[PDB]
């Protein structure tokens, strides 16, 4: 088979966004949850995301590459696996549609990469260290 | 029913459907030209290579293709000779085009460029204009004829065609008044016999029309008798005669006397009436019923020739040459009423007993109706169109002394001065003004297809001889002569018929590849 | 009907190039391939898409050889040799329904490949072979697309200089093959061992008994299997390789077992024999070659005249890694072997790696072959197109008219190029031919300035070799493809 | 049913909007229209788009009310109405799907009207006689509009018939129905000649005519509804017979009767006898011996045009015409324009209207020019009834998106993404000026928003040199109150479609 073009590109989305959707509702503490089922019968309710991705199985190709990059942040890290599936999804849903109105894809990649080169300036700006602690405690309202 | 198709992908379904529309034209241009075969709505056969009728039979659905014959029109009615090379043209003009769409040039960077080239190729053009008219009158006449055989040699009189050129010429040179400097086309009529040959068909310095005198007693030709005013025509719709109804009489007879008394009003009516034709002031007598035969012998003591059931436009194309009118009794007419003219003759030729009248003013006429004859009934149909033509041709050489040496060269002469604009371009349009020439080729090309040469080779046989030798004319050789050079052949466009080719293709391209939806509703 | 066939074999061919042509430059887009061993695999490696493409198409096949064959000449830009003959089929398309016939089409573009081999020769960016500097500023900037190509700067002399130690200055030919990249774990990126000789993957007998060096040193390669079903059978068969003296033996990788049993292996290191297991099939091609000696299937054929002579056998351990380099090998018959350890962090980096100096290999082999560097970013394709556009105004005849065409096709290079950057393709290549028309070499398509520029300025020049080779290699494919006549099965 | 139904309701106006997409602007495109009647337009009037539209969707027959109005209440705007008004559903569409309630929809764009129209308001210039007048002001827009046109090298000439034609009309009545317009084929462009009274066919079949006086310094003019014949030149009627001898007194009554109408028309004393029906041979030569003007095939919107050029009026009795019914002008001519006979009045000083009469190389070269001088016609128009001047070529757009942008840097709530969709829906004016111009649409609109920023409210798009530039300058002015009308328009255009939550449907 031969899928190329508006075809292949829709059919990434319709993939993307699909996968968000067992996300969707992971996050927070307040979340709810979902339950994976295999074939013998074996039954699990988890909101672990980590787990929610691990046991998910997917079958589109393009999935597989959401998998591979989430598995990655929690096997470097092992915390921020919800966000990945959610921010990636909606970075390419409104990248379908920048790509509808004649932007070529490699003019929308050379951008998003400009965009994280400057984030990680604002996020030096807004970040503070292991402070307001001493003199006030607010790790108080931590605990 | 209507159409849903988004994008530019929409005009490559316009572009598409014109290469349909060429595809049948095509093959018909040049003297070696193929016949399309013309089914008519009644199963009427007609043949010709008339692009003008091959566009007016053609039947096609996409509205495109009606757009693109509607403009066509203007072509024909306008100029009245290329119409052919419209079609063609514009087609090689929306060929490139589909070349320039693929690219990413956007529909009106292209339309841009089609108008600038042409502001170059016309001006181009110019430079290269001759006079034909130039030195003297009898030079004019001369290279008037010389041409006018250019446009009947391609047709089936092409054998004595000189003949219809004898008439073309003269004609135009009788029609024609350097003081007035135009030429009411109107002012001649074509008419013929069906059968006939090429020798047979004549010059005639007035009127004739498809009628014979209705009584063979009366006199074939009506004089003025020395002094009177010329020979009147009575148009009338009533014969002069006692009245008599042509649907149904319902005259009660209650006895002898009341039977044969009608020939009694009928012998006063026979006389008054004919009477009543030189009182009007006619010198022959036509109207849409025919003349009771008693009061034709009284007719004849005053050498009143008559014609019988005949239309008003017939009639109504003498009363133009002589001044006549349609008044409703013959009480009211008058010299002027009816109109003059000098000589009516009745003309028989050879084995034809149609023996047809012909109206003259012995002088020089205001009008013309030339007399043509030809082997087949369909023959005929095209010998007046060749006549039509070569009418125009002449009547558009008189109209810009300026011509051009044609054949495809005039086309390839442009072709490479676009080309050397092409160089001055280094920029986006420099995309366009390239497939300007290469439309421009399509027409030397096609006129080499339609002639069993190479479709290739001619173009650079062409484009060598005009490029490094001379702009003289270096054309196609479809006629079948030795070599280029129709100024030895004599093979002459006008100036500004060439200059409406290119400048009326132009806008075709403007009509066409601005149309970005075509919507078709219904009908309740 | 011989039209039906050809137009089949044209529509076929340039639906594989329709498929590469995104794929071009450090931008291009990657292709998604469904293999039929269950595998999908991701990348924007042009011959790995038409080696996984598998192609069925019997006429689409040449096009692999095409692919190939690039590789085997220059070795690399091989998608652009794909993307050529794509064009120079589409613009053959358009000469097909101009009734134009194959033959004066394929002579036609043979003419125009003369043409264009000299054209090339002309811009070319004069090197020489003592020329270091440009050595080293291409082959880097070759290695520039690497994932960490700042440790490259170091990598280029690797490749440069003991490139420039196995070929002749004066000199038309350089093997690839006798310059053998082997990896191994532990060190950085810019450490690289490269050594004058044959290089052993493994060392001495496995068990205690191994000698680990040799002086004086004759190598035989013995291949067979050794185990019992035993004592003398086992012993005997050894005993043989001390009979003639040979103080090196190589032994194939078995698929039965390993390499000997330890009775022969203890004995070979009583008889003083430094014994090397696990030799590969290729191994044995690169290894015997270099040493100069001729391999034996069996135990049985031992002889005396198959053995060899080392100076230097000693094993290479650093670190943990665990190679043998023999060095010295002085044989009338072998040739200048060359062979480098590749140092680095994980095993999966240092495989990548070694790929990626097999690229820049070729590259210093190019310029070797056919010396020059030329213009990247396609400007010898708008430089090409203008030189033959004005060629063919003086060209008379149909000859002509496919000239031109050729000319049209040469701008899919550019084109493609502009495509996959995301400028606009009209707007690129109107001002590739505008700068053109003042400079020659300074123009060419810059990816990081978004605009046109000089390459050279840019430090992104290619061989000679890869632009001569890609137009050469496509007009033999362009006669191949007009030339099918008919498709009939043999059986 | 549901907001599935709104979904449906706004697929439906995306399919108007994406049909009249590239009829907006100078450069834009025509769309072909093949009516029940097999009559083909192909036009970029967006009235003539929508009067030819043939709508059945229910929902989208909304967009076609209020565009017609558009086209009446204001006068222009016809395209802009249904550009903008289907952008602000297209733009509802990811808010819709969000959960987004339409009341929540709809107050937000309510509110957002109230604040755009505020700033047209202030944005207004009042220029009647500002530092200008006629030859200065309607020059500068007239050759303007006229500009990059198949005139661009004669634009003096329709300039002239643009600007003199429009500043001579009637300034305390004025309307587009005061010019006409018709098409003469043959001729050039700068040859092209107007005229101020209204012209006539008289082109019948019989020939015969001319030698008859066309030309009357005090002509009388007298209009029938009625024929003036009796022996017709093709076709003729029934006449019916009483006797044998008298099958041919009955023509002679027929002359009789005829004559006796031509008779007391002869002693009327009009000079020139206008018809709207054909002229006959016996009163072709009758009026010829009375010396005065006679011709058929006239229009009321001819004929009512003389009423006012003359003062006479329709009377189709012979012998019971009141005075009044007879007029005259200062002049009248049969005018022979193009080689092509075309009768009109010349000169009337009672005449308030008058016509371009358009000479050509072709009837569709005509129509390029023709609707030019349509749309110039309306360029000076508006110059004199609207003195409220807005910056015209997407300069407007501009100017409202930044106060909207402001509004929702203010305001805080479900009202700021509704506000913020109000302001991304007014750069599709600007797109669809772009993308039908062609230019890089991308660009333009970036230099847009960023020139814009910069302080300068007259930025605009230029279609000369591809550019932003100052558009009041170039005198590319548009009416406030047509922005004014079609922003109120286009909002309650989406009140309508967004208020939808089903389609009741009766068949049968």
């Amino acid at each position: 088979e031969k899928i190329s073009g508006d075809d292949i590109r829709n059919q990434n989305v319709l993939a993307t966004m699909a996968v968000a959707n067992v996300v969707k509702s992971s996050l927070g503490p307040v979340g709810l949850d979902k339950m994976l089922v295999d074939d013998i019968g074996d039954f699990t309710v988890t909101n672990d995301g980590a787990t929610i991705l691990s046991l998910l199985d997917v079958q589109h190709p393009a999935g597989k590459i959401l998998v591979e990059l989430a598995q990655q942040q929690d096997r470097e890290i092992g915390d921020g696996t919800t966000s990945v599936v959610i921010i990636a999804s909606e970075l390419l849903k409104r990248a379908n549609e920048l790509v509808k109105n004649k932007i070529h894809p490699t003019t929308i990649i050379t951008g998003f990469r400009v965009a994280l080169r400057e984030a990680i300036r604002f996020i030096n700006e807004v970040l503070s260290t292991s402070v307001d602690t001493l003199g006030k405690e607010t790790l108080i309202n931590i605990a | 029913n209507k159409k849903r198709q988004h994008g530019l992908e929409a005009k490559k379904s316009h572009i598409l459907a014109a290469r349909s529309v060429a595809s049948i034209i095509k093959t018909s241009l040049g003297p070696r030209g193929l016949d399309k075969i013309l089914i008519s709505p009644d199963g009427e056969i007609t043949i010709t290579n008339d692009g003008a009728t091959i566009l007016s039979q053609m039947e096609l659905d996409n509205e495109i293709a009606k757009l693109l014959v509607q403009l066509s029109k203007s072509q024909d009615d306008e100029i009245g000779d290329g119409t052919t090379g419209v079609v063609v043209l514009a087609s090689a003009l929306l060929d490139q085009a589909l070349e320039l769409i693929q690219k990413g040039i956007h529909p009106i960077k292209i339309a841009n460029g089609f108008d600038e080239a042409a502001k170059l190729a016309i001006s181009k053009l110019e430079e290269t204009c001759d006079d034909i008219s130039a030195s003297n009158d009898e030079l004019f006449r001369d290279f008037l004829l010389r041409a006018a055989k250019t446009s009947l040699g391609s047709k089936i009189v092409s054998k004595d065609h000189d003949r219809f050129a004898e008439m073309a010429v003269e004609a135009v040179i009788n029609v024609m008044d350097k003081d007035r400097k135009d030429v009411d086309f109107d002012l001649i009529k074509m008419q013929g016999r069906v059968g006939g040959s090429i020798s047979d068909s004549k010059l005639i310095n007035g009127v004739i029309l498809d009628k014979d005198f209705s009584h063979p007693q009366m006199p074939k030709c009506v004089l003025p008798k020395e002094g009177s005013d010329g020979v009147k025509l009575a148009i009338l719709t009533c014969p002069f005669e006692p009245p008599k109804p042509k649907t149904k009489h319902k005259l009660d007879i209650s006895s002898v006397e009341e039977y044969q008394k009608l020939q009694t009003y009928e012998q006063d009516k026979f006389k008054e009436m004919i009477d009543d034709v030189k009182k009007a002031g006619a010198d022959v007598v036509i109207c849409q019923w025919g003349f009771d035969d008693e009061a034709n012998h009284l007719l004849l003591q005053n050498d009143l020739p008559a014609v019988r059931w005949v239309g008003g436009q017939e009639l109504e194309h003498i009363a133009i040459s002589t001044n006549g009118r349609i008044v409703p009794r013959f009480q009211d007419l008058s010299k002027d009423k009816l109109g003059t003219c000098s000589r009516i003759y009745e003309q028989e030729f050879g084995t034809t007993k149609d023996r047809m009248l012909i109206i003259e003013q012995s002088k020089e006429t205001k009008t013309v109706t030339c007399f043509v004859r030809g082997s087949n009934k369909m023959i005929v149909d095209e010998a007046e169109r060749a006549l039509h033509d070569s009418l125009c041709v002449v009547r558009n050489l008189v109209k810009d002394s300026r011509v051009v040496y044609g054949g495809g060269a005039a086309e390839v002469t442009m072709s490479l001065a676009v080309s050397e604009e092409a160089d001055k371009q280094r920029g986006i349009d420099q995309y366009a003004f390239r497939g300007f020439a290469q439309a421009l080729d399509t027409i030397p090309m096609t006129l080499a297809e339609n002639s069993g040469l190479d479709p290739i080779g001619t173009l650079s046989t062409l484009k060598s001889k005009q490029l490094k030798e001379k702009i003289s004319n270096i054309g196609v050789d479809c006629l079948g002569y030795g070599s280029n050079d129709m100024k030895e052949l004599f093979v002459v466009d006008p100036f500004i018929g060439k200059k409406q080719q290119i400048l009326l293709a132009t806008q075709l391209c403007r009509m066409i590849l601005k149309i970005d939806n075509v919507i078709i509703s219904g009908k309740d | 009907k011989p039209q039906e066939v050809r137009k089949a074999n044209i529509i076929a061919a340039r639906s594989v190039a329709d498929a590469i042509r995104t794929s071009l430059g450090p931008k291009g887009m990657d292709k998604m391939i469904k293999t039929s061993r269950g595998e999908i695999i991701i990348s924007n490696d042009g011959h790995t898409i038409l080696k996984q493409m598998a192609i069925l198409h019997p006429v689409a096949r040449m096009l692999v050889e095409v692919s190939a064959a690039q590789d085997s000449e220059a070795g690399d830009g091989t998608t652009s040799v794909v993307i050529l003959t794509g064009a120079l089929l589409g613009a053959a398309e358009r000469l097909l329904n101009k009734g134009i016939h194959p033959t004066i089409i394929a002579d036609s573009f043979q003419s125009a490949a003369k043409r264009s081999v000299d054209i090339l020769l002309e811009m070319c960016h004069k090197v020489s072979l003592s020329d270091r500097e440009q050595l080293v500023r291409a082959a880097s900037t070759s290695l520039s697309s690497k994932i960490v190509s700042q440790y490259s700067s170091f990598l280029a002399p690797l490749a440069v200089d003991s490139v420039l130690k196995i070929s002749d200055e004066n000199s038309k030919n350089v093997d690839l093959n006798d310059i053998r990249l082997v990896k191994k774990v532990g060190g950085t990126i810019d450490d690289t061992e490269m050594i004058d000789g044959v290089v052993l993957t493994q060392t001495a007998i496995k068990s205690a008994g191994g000698p680990t060096r040799k002086e004086k040193a004759k190598i035989g390669l013995i291949q067979f299997q050794i185990s019992p079903p035993e004592r003398a059978y086992l012993l005997n068969i050894c005993k043989k390789i001390k009979k003639a003296k040979c103080n090196v033996l190589l032994i194939q990788k078995s698929i039965l077992r390993d390499a000997v049993n330890d009775l022969a292996l203890h004995f070979l290191s009583k008889l003083n024999i430094m014994v090397v297991k696990d030799i590969e099939r290729e191994e044995i091609e690169f290894l015997s070659k270099g040493l100069g000696c001729k391999p034996i299937a069996d135990i049985e054929l031992f002889t005396e005249d198959r053995l060899g002579s080392a100076d230097l056998v000693e094993e290479i351990d650093s670190d943990g890694s665990k190679i043998v380099r023999v060095t010295g090998i002085r044989n009338n018959n072998a040739r200048p072997t060359v062979s480098v350890v590749i140092r680095g962090a994980n095993n999966m980096i240092i495989d990548e790696t070694e790929r990626s100096l097999h690229d820049a290999l070729c590259v210093i082999r190019c310029l070797v072959k056919e010396r020059g560097l030329i213009a990247g970013g396609g400007a010898p394709e708008i430089e090409i197109s203008r030189r033959l556009s004005k060629e063919a105004r003086s060209m008379e005849g149909v000859q002509a008219f496919i000239w031109q065409e050729f000319a049209s096709a040469l701008e899919v290079i550019p084109t493609t190029l502009a495509e996959n950057a995301g400028l606009n393709s009209i707007k690129v290549v109107t001002e590739l031919r505008s700068k053109h028309e003042n400079g020659e070499l300074n123009d060419g398509i810059s990816v990081r300035r978004s605009g046109t520029t000089n390459t050279y300025e840019e430090h992104i020049l290619q061989p000679v070799l890869v632009s001569t080779s890609a137009i050469t290699l496509a007009s033999e494919c362009v006669k191949s493809i007009l030339r099918i006549d008919d498709i009939a099965f043999s059986r | 049913q549901g907001k599935g139904q709104i979904i449906s309701n706004i697929n439906a106006c995306v399919a108007v909007q994406e049909a009249l997409k590239p009829t907006l602007g100078p450069l834009g495109s025509d769309i072909l229209i093949v009516t029940s009647n097999q009559k083909t337009t192909i036009s970029n009037d967006g009235a003539t788009i929508l009067k030819l539209l043939d709508v059945v969707h229910p929902a989208a027959k909304t967009l076609v009310d209020i565009s017609r109005a558009q086209d009446a209440e204001v006068g222009d705007g016809t395209t802009s109405v249904t550009i903008l008004a289907g952008e602000l559903m297209k733009e509802a569409k990811p808010f819709l799907e969000e959960g987004i309630s339409s009341h929540l929809i709809m107050k937000g764009y309510r509110k957002a009207v109230s604040l755009a129209v505020e700033k047209i308001n202030e944005l207004a210039v009042d220029i009647t006689s500002e530092k200008s007048s006629g030859r200065e002001l309607l020059e500068r827009c007239a050759r303007t509009a006229m500009s990059s046109k198949l005139i661009h090298n004669n634009a003096d000439f329709f300039v002239k018939m643009c600007v003199d034609a429009v500043l001579s009309l009637d300034r305390n009545d004025l309307d587009d129905k005061l010019i006409g317009i018709k098409k003469i084929p043959g001729g050039a462009m700068e040859e092209s000649l107007f005229i101020n009274g209204v012209a006539f066919k008289k082109t019948f079949s019989y020939a015969g005519f001319e030698q008859q006086p066309k030309k009357f310094n005090n002509p009388k003019i007298l209009s029938l509804n009625v024929e003036l014949e009796l022996k017709a030149e093709k076709d003729n009627a029934e006449v019916r017979v009483e006797h044998v001898e008298d099958y041919q007194a009955i023509v002679d009554a027929e002359w009789q009767l005829i004559f006796e109408k031509l008779r007391q028309v002869e002693e009327t004393g009009a000079n020139i006898v206008l018809s709207k029906l054909p002229i006959g041979d016996l009163a072709t030569q009758f009026f010829a011996d009375r010396n005065i003007f006679c011709a058929g095939r006239v229009s009321a919107d001819d004929m009512n045009r003389v009423i006012q050029a003359v003062g006479g009026s329709i009377q189709s009795t012979t012998s019971d015409i009141k005075p009044e019914h007879l007029g005259t002008c200062a002049l009248f001519e049969e005018m022979q324009i193009g080689s092509e006979r075309y009768n009109l009045f010349q000169g009337c000083p009672q005449a308030k209207t008058c016509t371009l009469l358009l000479r050509g190389g072709a009837e569709q070269v005509i129509a390029e020019v023709e609707r030019s001088l349509h749309d110039a016609i309306m360029i000076v128009k508006r110059a004199l009834q609207n003195k409220l001047i807005v910056a015209g070529g997407g300069a407007t757009e501009m100017e409202v998106s930044k106060c909207l942008r402001d509004y929702s840097k203010t305001i805080a709530g479900k009202q700021q993404m509704i506000i913020n969709a109000f302001a991304k829906a007014l750069e599709v004016i600007p797109r669809q000026l772009c993308e039908n111009a062609g230019f890089d649409a991308i660009e333009i609109l970036n230099k847009l928003r960023l020139a814009h920023s910069k302080g300068e409210k007259w930025y605009g798009v230029v279609f000369e040199t591809e550019n932003i530039g100052d558009n009041f300058a170039k005198f590319v002015w548009e009416p406030a109150l047509v922005k004014i009308n079609a922003l109120n328009s286009a909002t309650e255009a989406t009140n309508l479609i967004l208020s939808v939550d089903e389609t009741i449907t009766n068949k049968g």
